[PDB]
This record gives C-alpha cells, structure tokens and sequence, in this order.
C-alpha cells in the first residue's frame, strides 16, 4: 500500500522494463536541463577541459611536426610563434577558445594547416560555447522553484454547506508572485472495477470542483479552500465516515497548473490525500481577518481545522433519509 | 608607493623568498585572503536581500574578536610610524578582518530568518581559512621575529583561540542542525516567532545587539512621529508575563514556607537570580568605566614628552561598552520592577477576594488606604528596584577606587580617601533619622487623605449645615502636622545633598593639600568619576526608607482576617 | 512654552527672592567650581595654595546656600500649593461638585499633591546641577580648545532634533500610560466598595482575569515607556562619547603641535 | 475595510508568520528576474567586481609567493609577465576574465598552479557570465509592461438589456498589440456564509461572463463591455439599488488574462470595483464611431456614462413583480 | 510624492476636432509645421468641409 504521489508532488511509481532505447542524440539537452546544479556546472567544465586539452594537443604536435622545438635556430619561423612546451601549447589553446589571445604566442602564416586548425578550435569554440549557454539559460529559467511554494494542508476535511455534504481542502500559496490561470484538477484514484468486471489498480476519475462557473480556474492570492460538492455522479457518493482509514484503498489526487507571473512558463504542483488524511467532520477555521487597512491572511495556524458532528452515514444514505423525511 | 611592505633595495630584498612562509610579508599578506574571500563570497547574496543554536557563545567571541582587531589595528598603525614608506601590511590585514568580521555578523543575522545552513557553511570553510593562516602565523612567528612586541605575540595567539572557539561553535551549530550530510535536522520548535503568535512587543526576536541598543524600539517609535500612538497600536504580551510570573511567586512561597514548615524572603528567594544579572552588568561596567582615569594620566604624561591618539580612542570604546553596559543593568532592573508590581499586584487582590468584610467595616483597614497601598505602595518598590542594582554596585565600586588610589599617583599618602570613608556612617545616620521621620510623615500623610476623602464624600453635607470652616481648619492642622514633618524631612534631604556635593571638594583640598602636572588633575578627574554615584546614592537611600516602611505595611495588610 | 509657564507659575508659588537666591547660588557655585579647577590648571606649571584653599571654602559655603535654598523653596512652594487649592476647591459651589467626578479633584490632592511635595525638589535639583554642569563644560571644552565649537555646533542641532522627536513620542506615551493607569484604581474601589455582591454571585474568577488584563495592560504600557526611555538614553550617550572623543583628538593634537599647557588638555577631556 | 485588489492590481494582502523558509538556491532566480531594474543592475556589477578582485588577490598572491616582486634579476622567469603591484594583478584578472588579454602582462609556463589559477578564473568567468546574461534576458522579456496599458474605467454599471438587469463594466486595451486568447473571470468576493452557519472572511464566487458561447475568451480591439446576466444563480441576484455602498461588504473581482503578441508568454491585469464603483442604473456611452474610411475609438470620455432609471428593487423582486404581471 | 501632474486643455479641451497652433510648438507657432502637414493631404485629396 504505497501513495500514488507523495505529500510533496513525488510520482511513487517506478517503470521497471521500458522496451526501447532513449532519444538519439535529443535527450541529451532535456536530461540535461533538469539535473543537479553541481553534476551540470562539472559536466560544462569538463566539456571546457577536454575542448583544450584536444587542440592543446593538436597545436603541440603542429609545433613537433613543423621541427618547430628543437631548432631554434633563428632563421626557421614557427606555425606559431613561441612555443616549447606542451604547456605552451595548452596555454595557447586556452588563450584561442577563450578569445583571449595575450600575444606572446601567436599563430604565423608559416602553416596552412595551423590555420585549419585555428578555423577549427574557433568554430568548436563558438559552438560549444552557444551550447553551454544555451543549456545554462534553460536551467537558470527552471520552474518548480515556484511549485514548492504552493502549500498543501496535511488534511482535507468534509462539511455540510447548502445542506449538502461536500469534500474540501485549503490550498496555500507563499510567494506574492502570481500564478496564473491557476486550474485545479482534483482526481480520485482506487482499484475500482466495472460492472462487467474489468478492475484497474490505479483507475483515476476526475472529480470536479464547485465553482460557480463550473470549471476548473482558481484566483489564488489568500489561501483558499478548494471544494467538491458530492453528487450521486461523484464516486465518492458512496463513501461514509469511518471507511476512511489509512488502510482503505482511497485517495484523491489534486493538481495545480498555472503560469508563472515572471517566467510565462507553466508549473504544476501535485498534491494526494488518502483515507485517512481526509478528516471527517471538521471546517478550516478562517485564517483570514481584517487586518488594520489590510486583509491579515494569518499563515500561521494555516491548516487548523475545527471539529464538527454530521450525520455519519453515506452521502447515498443521506439523500436517502432526506427523501424520506420531505416526502414525508 | 602604496607598496605592501615596501621600503628601497634595503626591503626590496625582503619580498625575497629565502624559504616562502619564513617572509613576514608574506604570510601577513595570506592572512588577508580570507577576509577577501568571505567579503566577496557573500555581499551578493547579501545585497539580494538588503537592496540558530548556540547564540549567545558565537556572540561574545564575535564581540571580543571586534575588541581585540581594534586593539590590532591600532597596534598596527602604531608600529608603523618608525617607518617612512607607510607599509600598510601591519593594519589592512586586520582592517579586512574588522570588515569581514561585522560581514559575519550581519550576514548570519539575514541568514538567521531562512537558515539554509549548508549556505551557512560557508562560514565553516571560511572559518577554517583563518584559522589555518592565522595558526600559520603564529607558528612561524615562534622563531623568525624578535618578539620585541610581546603583544603582538598574545594578539596572535588570542586571535587563534579565537577562531578555534568560533569553530568550535560551529560544529555545535552544525551537529545541532546535523544537515550537512546527517539526516536529522532536528529541526526547530521556535517561539519567538510561534508562541508570539503575531502579537508581542519584546526582545527575544531581536538580537542581542539591539537587546543592548534599542533597534527594534526605534522601530517602534518611527510610526510615533507619522501617526499618534493607540492602544489597539500596541503589542501584546510575552507569554510569560504575570501569570507565569505569578505562578512562580505561588511556588516560592510554597519552597519558603516547607523552609519554615518577612516577606522578602520569598521575594528574593523568588527573585534574586535576575537582580544580581542587572548588578553583574551594572559592576562590570562601571568597573570598566573605572579606568577612564588611566587614560587620562596616560594622556597627559604620554604627552610630557604617537599613542595618546590609539589610547583616547581606547577610552572611546570604553565609554561606548560601558554605557551600551549600563543600559543592560538598568533595563534588566527596571524589567524586574515591572514583574514585580504585576505578581504583587495580583496577590494583593486575591487577599483582597479574601478579606473579611468585617475587617473593614469595624476597623484597621479603610477602603481608602487599602487601594492608596497598590497605588503608592507599589509605585514605591518599582522606584526601589529601579535602585537596587546600584546599592550593591557601589562599594565594590569604591573598594577599587581606594585599591586605585593606593596604586595610582596618590600611591601613598591620599589620606583624602578618609573623608569619604567617614562619610559612609554620616550616610547611614542620615538614613535612620529620615527613617524616624517618614513614620510620621507618612502617618499625617494618611490622616489627611482620610480627611479630604470623608470630608468631599458628604460634600453637599457640608454645604448644607456650614461646618466647612470647621471641617477645614480641622483639615488644616492635619495638613500643618504633615507639613512640619515634611519640614523636618526637608531639612535633612538638604543636609544630605550638601553633605554630597561637599565631601568631594573636601577631598580634593586634603589630597592636594597632603602633598605639602598629571597627578593632581587625574585623581580630581577620578573624583568627579567617584562623587557621581554619590549623587545619586543620595536619593537611594531614600527610596530604601520608603521602601521598607511600605513593605513593613504591605506585610501589615497580608496578614488581615480572611473569610472562609 | 507650556513648560516655561508651568514652571513659572511654580516658582511664582514662591518668592522672588527665592528666584535670586536659587539662580545666583547655581550659578557662582559652579562657575566657581570651574574656576577653582581650571586655576588648578594653572597650578601644574604657597600663595596659589592658599587661595586655592579659600577658593574650596568658598566652594562649600555657596553649596551648603544652595542646597538650603532648593529645600525652602520646594517646601514653601508646597504649602503655598496646598492651602490655596483646598480653599479655592472647598469654597467651589454645588455645581461642581454634583457635576465632576469625586475621584478626579481627590486625586490632585491624593497623589499630585504628594508628587509634588516630596518629589518636585528633587528633581529640581538633579535637572539644576546636571544642566549646570553641563553647559559649564560645554563652555570650558570651548575655550580649553577654541577648535572644538565647530564640532560642537552640529552635534546640538542634531542633539535638539533627535529630543524633540523623543518627546513627540512620550508625550503620547506618557498620556497612554495615565490612561491604562486609571482603571487599575477604578477596578480596585468597584472591588472593594461591592466585594460582598462580588463573592454572592460567586465570579470571582471573572473579576480576577478582568484585572489580570488591567495590570498586563500596565505593564506592556510602562515597557513601551521604558523602551522608548532607554532608546533616546543610547542615543544621547552615544552623542557625549563622540563629544569626548573629539575633544581629546583636538587637544592632543594641537597640543603637543602647538603648546598649550597639556593640563589644559586634560581638564578639557576630563 | 481594504480593497481586496486595488484599482491597479495590486493585492493588497500580507502574509504575515509563513512557517517555513524558502527555496535553498532556487529563489535566487526567481527573486532575481522581478526586480527593481537598478538593484538588480547593482547586484550584477558587484558580483563582476567581487569576481574580478578575488582572482586579483589571487595572482598578485601567486606573484609574491613565486618570490616575483622582489627579484627583478632577470634571470628568474615569472609565473605571470610583468606584474609588480597589486594593480598590476588586478588589470590582468580583468583582461583574462573579461577575454581582453592585451599582452603585456602573461601566464607564462613557469607555475603549472598560475595554469590552474587561469583555468579556474575561465570557468567561472564563463558560468558567471551565463548566469548573469540569463537573468538579463529573462528580465528584458519581462511581462506585465503590456499588463498597465490594459485599462478599465474606475466604474461598472447596471442597466436593463434583454428585459433583464445585467451588471456590466467597459474594458480597454491601449496598445495595437494585440493578445491573444484574452479570457475573463470576473469573480465576485465578500464575507458570505453558508446556511449550516461556516463563514469565510474573503470568500470568492466566480460569476460568469455572458457570452453566446458561454465561455470566457473574448477578442477585445475596440474597448468593449463585459456584463454579467444576473441570474437566481447569480450571487448578485439579491443585490438592490442603494444596498451598494462603500461600506457595503462586497467586491468583483474582475481578471484578464492573455498571451503577449510578440512575447509568446501570459501577461494578467486585475482590477476590482467594490459596491460604491458599481454604479447603479447606468449606460457606458459608446465611445466608437465609425470614422472616415475607419472605425473611431474615441478613447477620450472613455468611462463616461450616461444616468438611466430601472426598478429599484432587486432582481428577485424583479422576477416576483415580472411573474405577478406575466400570470395575471 | 506630489506631480501636481497635469490638466491640459490642448488635447483634452481639443477633445479631437481643433485647428490651430497651441499644441503645436512655439518654433512651428512660427513656421506652420502644422500647416505644413495640413496641407499635405490637400495635393492627394480634394479638401471638405467635414
Ligand atoms: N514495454 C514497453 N516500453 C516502452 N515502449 C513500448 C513497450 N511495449 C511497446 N512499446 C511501444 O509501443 C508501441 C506500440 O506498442 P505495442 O502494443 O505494439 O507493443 P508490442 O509491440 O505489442 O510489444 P508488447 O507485446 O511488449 O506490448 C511500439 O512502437 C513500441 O515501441
Ligand atoms: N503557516 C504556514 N506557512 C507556510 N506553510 C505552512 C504553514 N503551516 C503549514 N505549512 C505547510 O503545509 C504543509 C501541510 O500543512 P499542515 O496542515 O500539516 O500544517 P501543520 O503541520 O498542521 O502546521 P499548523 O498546525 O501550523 O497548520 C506542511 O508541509 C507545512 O510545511
């Protein structure tokens, strides 16, 4: 008995057995992307490294091959200008691809081929460079930074509103930045089965938020409590008090999918209540007032609830007892 | 110019390397990397900002590092006036080191709110860099130097134990938060934040600098000049205040009465710790501020014949621990005298929801003077504890004023010491007679509000039968009664400020007059620094007068028939 | 302002004379204490030695007038104050009486009156010889190093901004201290005055938390006052120690460059 | 009583006592693009300048440790050319990380560390620089420029449209930019309770725009009006003349959110009309018409309005008297 | 804090139908810029009264 998704967005489900191979040579810049900032910053490094070293190599050996290190014997000129060590030639390399070029050590037109391979090491230079930068850029523009921010009560309480038994949760969000378009999706997913007796182990049905309207958008700015109303089309129609326990194959999925106000990427922030987290019976208490001049969202307290009796039975055997007593 | 330590061919030839770590230069100049480091690593992500176990251990040795690189850096520009090229390799190491010191703090304090401490560890890294240099320096200082000055020897070595305590700190800190690779946080249960709940006004969130300079109440003031204050406009409470507060009194009373199985017994054995705090500080500083003279005879005799500058300035930040000290002393007092009012206030009333009716309708106790007590009674033992710290202050306060004396230019024969050490007794009988007679003054004082508040009870009374003449001359010689002994209480608090103002010039007439350039005027200097408690003990012993026949009658009240 | 007319009406409670006596026992006694010490000044570089005595005498005798001074004038202030409000209040008609509160006209003689009685001359006093000796040195740190006055006039600017800020706030303070003051009294003479109705109906406990919050009001208001206190204490001695601190740079400096007896120097840093 | 969003879209609520701290070292980012542009020009320059002096200390330290200051013999090679002051290591940190190199002063192979040394200030001049041109990127493609010239007029007005009392209010846009998939959630906030008694301080009611699809996009050139039908649905179908007040509770929260044209990311605008705003009985007056060869938006009198009477009752009073007079 | 910020009369008052010189420049209030544009349209196009 695992969570779906973890309290904080973690998809608990490993693949076990993929049948194919990875993306040719692609998935290199998304795995790439998203990975450790250490693991990355050395990868770049590195790929800096061996860029030199190559061509360090390479000027080196030019130098070897024109007879350029043993000679000086003054009348000979070299490929370029001033080089006796591999060292020399490493410093070169470092001073070409890093643009820097101090002078001492300068390429002369005496080698053709030593200026292929100055057109080389520029033209690898620039198109390592664009890659690096290109990949630094995408990371440094990385979401889910935000999604962290997007707090979850531990507990989802169910109430009586409009007469009517609903589930709902507060969602909490930290950052004065603004999501945008914010959508819920909340999910409620078992081992449920048809009636011609096809059972799936994770079978997924989305149940959809009150709202006034009708869909799915939020308007995040003081924390809020996210609602469904249970209908006898909500599969939760047949839950009671007390079938919630953290044994009861049950649990509801809720998604957060938005914009991020400063970086017009989406993020998404996933959040899960199993049985027994859904407190039955109980109200967030309001931790909204009005402050002096101000709205005082008081964070603190934030998913502190309040305990409240209901009748304990089956939002089926509500309607049920309902219609026996108004037809009565 | 502006060479780090460089002179002509002479010490041109000392940048040398004849062994790298043996050049002077050069490990002085290591030990500036890591001021540098720390002082660039950080202001980033310090300006991102601007544009915890273990607190009070890492603040004491911050603050003695911030004494002792003073102490360097005057040492270093003093060593550098022999020279003439201004080698400025003596001082900017420890001028980064002041800079990158307060960084530090300032850094830790912005880091405090949001510890992501394994972005804290940088100082352990940092730490470790100076540490390792400054250990470098000490060693290779062993041989290698003259050690003509010694001092420089015990800075080095203090600076070293000094970075090794602020290691040791920060394993503390680290184990603590065991993050780094641990997987225990043992996170946090912190109630300066949570228990405040949102509505407090205190110094616990504060640090301890400004629980010693007030940052957080010029805060609080700033809004008092834009806006006129209200009480709604007002903190709330620490979660210990007068409930808790009167809970400890309960159970002390209860230790003190299993020790018996008068009332300031209880009171100290319930209260004594946070007295001596304040006294503590209130003798460490004006011990402190006691070698104000020194400097001043260091002053004038340096000059008979350049460190006067680094020595004034050394009585400068003096001065500036020994006030920021002497708040300390006082607001712990004062703190004190709050808790106090508020536990004895509550206890009154409980009696007060104990007392026998018939207590106050047959005799002793008049509504009257049973609220007159918490509302003088009280107002008096504030004012008491406000001056208690200074009672047991001053004669340790003045036994090291004799010791100095005897060992500074009235090293003998200061006899003038005399005149103040028989003052003492003149102080205490001046004390018992304004005792003998504040009784009086203090009995007329309530016959006269038993008058005045009987006589306007029934005013129209009054009006009506015209026997105002007569209730009012009544009045009147209860009130001439009150002002004789007031005459009397006059006389004597006059004969006590005299006597006060008078012994000090006394003093300094014998001194100099025993005799028969700096001397002379530094011992006067410390006798205006001696007769400035005097002036104020004046009026505690007045307070201490009061103070016990309020008690003496607080005790009287306690002990009252109670309904059960 | 106020204060000026409130204090004159003060000491107009008592004689001119007293006004003389007061002012110019101040004055020459400090003033002689300046110049008995800055002439010791010139004792560093007998005939002197006596006079220097005699000076001291003086000293003591002008002490010992003003002292006595400051005690009568306290005390005839006092009675003057008492006799004349209790007449002019005894002598009120009924229409004040029936129309202002008792507690309030009780209470100028309950506790202003004993304020003033027995603690006005103190601190008359301590505000006397500490502005006394103050502005005597500000003088004398003046002349001892005619430099320093330069410095010196900013830093009073600043020291006069800064207080008025401070007393701009204290004043509300101080009214929001009387005001979470009074109904501790007021709360105390209901729990007296109907302590029996108080134990019939048993609510004790009500009445007990009702004035837990009275006296947790107090006590977060004297803390506000106290804060407030101790903020403008740091700031104005962090003000005199840059006072010091200039004063000794200056002297030294321009003594031992340009000779000045340096036990100038040092009376002008004591 | 605060505004809930402010006239200009400013959601004028504090947090007040967040539990946790924030992200380790991913803030930085975020906290870094939405910023004020001379702080955040500041920070960049400093972080080039601590750069810069860090390796100076560097190789002017590897200069005195080689024992290169002192000599000058001529013999003895230095591990850097023809640096003799602090200044000089300095000057030559900035030509290497910068990739100036003039040449005067140059690593030479003398101290394989001062080859480290170089190599080390080359990687992190190149990720620092990353880093840095990154951040000015995604700030210079920042959003909510085009979000101030999205304007709405400081009132919205009721009127009779179909035979029905319908809230409305004028939108506006001012530049020729145009956005894409412009979506309107107008939402109606107040303290509002249940019958079973919960009250939430700001609770929040997504009242729908009238639109003959039904959903939320509109194509908005021309300034044009949003209106709500007010519908027993509606929570406004309570509401009466003179109920609206600036002491009334009650507010409309009223959300635009669309794709920039040129900058493919999401911009929001917000803007709010409490009871008094909500002028009762009133036409916006048409501000368009139809030019030569040109449709005329007259932008001046943009929120001017017109007086109309209406039944002063509410919409539920509307349909009891409408059905009183329809069956009669 | 205080722009005293505006009320201009020149393009308010105008409110869209004007023909003169005060919104344009002093040196056009000499030299009739204005005018010039004015004009422009009168070689393309035929001048109405509308
Ligand atoms: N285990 C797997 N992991 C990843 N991809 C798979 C896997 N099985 C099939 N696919 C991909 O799905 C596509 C269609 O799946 P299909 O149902 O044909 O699988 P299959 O060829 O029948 O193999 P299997 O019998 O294992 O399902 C194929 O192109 C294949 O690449
Ligand atoms: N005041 C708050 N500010 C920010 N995040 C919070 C706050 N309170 C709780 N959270 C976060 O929300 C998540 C679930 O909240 P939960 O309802 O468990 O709060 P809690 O642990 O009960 O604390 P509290 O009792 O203060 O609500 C937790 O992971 C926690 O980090």
């Amino acid at each position: 008995r695992a969570r779906f998704v973890s309290k904080k967005g973690n998809c608990n489900v490993a693949h076990k057995n993929i049948r194919e191979q990875g993306r040719f040579l692609q998935d290199v810049f998304t795995t790439l992307v998203d990975l450790k900032w250490p693991h990355t910053l050395l990868i770049f490094t590195m790929s800096f490294l061996c860029s030199w070293l190559l061509f360090a190599m390479a000027w080196w050996l030019i130098a070897f091959a024109h007879g350029d290190l043993a000679p000086s014997e003054g009348t000979a000129e070299p490929c370029v200008t001033s080089i006796h060590s591999f060292s020399s030639a490493f410093l070169f390399s470092i001073e070409v691809q890093v643009t820097i070029g101090f002078g001492g050590r300068m390429v002369t037109e005496e080698c053709p081929l030593a200026i292929l391979i100055l057109i080389v090491q520029n033209i690898v230079g620039l198109m390592i460079n664009a890659i690096m930068l290109g990949c630094i850029f995408m990371k440094t523009a990385q979401a889910h930074r935000r999604a962290e921010t997007l707090i979850f009560s531990k507990h989802a309480v169910i109430a009586l509103r409009h007469g009517r038994l609903c589930f709902m949760l507060r969602v909490g969000d930290l950052r004065k930045s603004m999501i945008i378009s914010a959508t819920i999706h909340m999910q409620v997913v078992r081992k449920t089965t048809s009636p011609e007796g096809e059972v799936v182990p994770l079978h997924q049905v989305d149940i959809p938020m009150e709202n006034g309207v009708g869909g799915n958008s939020i308007f995040l700015v003081a924390p809020l409590i996210i609602y469904h109303v249970i209908d006898a089309n909500s599969p939760l129609y047949d839950l009671a008090p007390s079938d919630l326990h953290h044994h009861q194959d049950l649990e509801i999925i809720v998604i957060l999918e938005g914009v991020v106000e400063t970086t017009g990427i989406t993020t998404q922030a996933r959040t899960s209540y199993l049985a027994d987290e859904i407190l039955w019976g109980q109200r967030f208490v309001p931790i909204v007032a009005e402050e002096d001049g101000r709205y005082s969202v008081d964070y603190s307290k934030f998913g502190n609830t309040i305990k409240v009796p209901t009748p304990l039975c089956t939002a089926r055997q509500l309607d049920e007892d309902h219609s026996l007593l108004e037809a009565l | 110019p502006l060479a780090f330590c460089g002179s002509e061919n002479h010490s041109a030839a000392y940048r040398v390397d004849q062994g790298v770590l043996n050049n002077g230069c050069f490990v002085d100049a290591l030990n500036v990397v890591p001021h540098v480091f720390l002082l660039f690593i950080t202001f980033p992500i310090l300006f991102i900002g601007w544009g915890f176990p273990g607190h009070n251990l890492r603040w004491i040795l911050t603050f003695m590092l911030l004494f002792v690189l003073v102490c360097e850096i005057a040492e270093g520009i003093l060593s550098d006036g022999v020279t003439e090229s201004h080698h400025l390799h003596l001082y900017m190491p420890a001028g980064m080191a002041f800079m990158a010191a307060v960084t530090s703090v300032v850094y830790y304090h912005n880091i405090e709110t949001s510890n992501f401490p394994k972005l804290l560890i940088a100082l352990l890294v940092y730490w470790t860099l100076a540490f390792i240099t400054k250990t470098i320096k000490f060693v290779k200082f062993l041989d290698h130097a003259i050690g003509f000055s010694q001092l420089r020897f015990c800075l080095t070595g203090l600076l070293v134990i000094l970075y090794g305590m602020l290691l040791l700190v920060e394993v503390n800190v680290i184990r603590v938060r065991r993050y780094i690779f641990f997987k225990t946080p043992r996170e946090v249960k912190p109630p300066e934040d949570l228990q405040d709940l949102g509505v407090r006004f205190l110094q616990p969130f504060v640090n301890l600098l400004s629980k010693g300079t007030y940052w957080w109440m010029n805060a609080f003031i700033k809004t008092a000049h834009k806006k006129p204050i209200d009480l709604r406009a007002i903190g709330k409470l620490p979660i210990a205040m007068r409930a808790l507060t009167n809970y400890q009194r309960l159970c002390e009373a209860f230790d003190a009465q299993v020790r018996k199985d008068a009332i300031w017994q209880a009171l100290s054995h319930a209260f004594g710790r946070r007295l001596v705090l304040s006294s503590t500080f209130r003798i460490l500083a004006d011990l402190l501020g006691f070698a104000g003279p020194l400097c001043i005879f260091g002053i004038v005799d340096h000059l008979g014949k350049a460190n006067a500058y680094v020595l004034a300035v050394l009585l400068f930040l003096a001065l500036l621990l020994q006030r920021t000290f002497l708040q300390a002393s006082y607001y712990v007092a004062i703190e004190t005298g709050i808790n106090l009012r508020g536990a004895i206030q509550t206890k009154i009333y409980n009696k007060i929801m104990h007392l026998s009716t018939s207590n106050l309708s047959m005799g002793e106790m008049t509504a009257g003077q049973i609220c007159n007590l918490v509302a003088i009674d009280t107002n008096q033992l504030m004012w008491f504890f406000f001056l208690c710290p200074n009672l047991w202050a001053m004669p340790v306060q003045i036994i090291v004023g004799v010791i100095l004396l005897y060992y500074i230019l009235g090293v003998s024969a200061l006899i003038g010491a005399a005149v103040i050490i028989l003052l003492a007794p003149v102080q205490y009988f001046v004390a018992t007679k304004l005792s003998q007679a504040q009784r009086s003054t203090l009995e007329y004082s309530n016959e006269r509000l038993k008058q005045t508040n009987e006589m306007l009870r029934g005013i129209k009374l009054l009006k009506l039968y015209a026997w105002e003449n007569i209730f009012r001359t009544r009045v009147e010689t209860t009130r001439r009664k009150e002002m004789t002994s007031l005459r009397a209480f006059a006389i004597y608090t006059s004969i006590s400020i005299f006597m006060n103002t008078a012994i000090p010039i006394a003093a300094v007439l014998i001194t100099f007059v025993g005799h028969v350039p700096s001397v002379a005027f530094a011992s006067l200097s410390l006798f205006h620094i001696l007769v400035t408690p005097l002036f104020l003990l004046s009026s505690v012993v007045r307070s201490t007068v009061k103070a016990l026949v309020s008690v003496q009658k607080l005790s009287e009240f306690l002990s009252s028939a109670e309904i059960r | 302002e106020i204060p000026w007319r409130a204090c004159a009406k003060y000491l107009s409670s008592a004689g001119i004379l007293l006004l003389s006596l007061l002012v110019f026992s101040q004055l020459l006694k400090h003033m002689v204490l300046v110049a008995i010490d800055y002439w010791l000044a010139k004792w560093t570089d007998t005939v002197y030695a006596m006079v220097f005595t005699v000076l001291c005498s003086l000293g003591i005798v002008l002490c010992l007038v003003t002292s006595v001074t400051v005690e009568w004038t306290g005390l005839k202030v006092a009675k003057r104050l008492h006799r004349s409000l209790l007449n002019r209040i005894i002598l009120a008609p009924m229409r004040f009486f029936e129309t202002t509160p008792l507690g309030s006209i009780l209470n100028r003689f309950s506790s202003d009156c004993n304020t003033i009685d027995q603690h006005i001359p103190s601190t008359l006093e301590c505000l006397s010889r500490s502005t006394l000796l103050c502005v005597s040195a500000l003088a004398v740190i003046s002349y001892v190093t005619p430099v320093f006055l330069v410095a010196l006039l900013p830093l009073a600017i600043v020291c006069y901004f800064i207080q008025k800020y401070f007393r701009v706030a204290s004043r509300d303070l101080q009214q929001l201290d009387d005001t979470t003051q009074l109904p501790l009294l007021s709360h105390f003479a209901e729990t007296v005055e109907g302590l029996t109705t108080i134990r019939a109906f048993r609510y004790e406990a009500r009445f007990q938390q009702k004035l837990l919050e009275y006296t947790d009001s107090n006590n977060i208001a004297s803390l506000f006052l106290t804060a407030a206190n101790r903020w403008l204490e740091v700031r104005m001695e962090y003000i005199g120690a840059c006072v010091v601190l200039i004063a000794a740079v200056t002297s030294i400096s321009n003594s031992l460059h340009r000779e000045l007896s340096a036990g100038l120097v040092g009376l002008g840093l004591t």
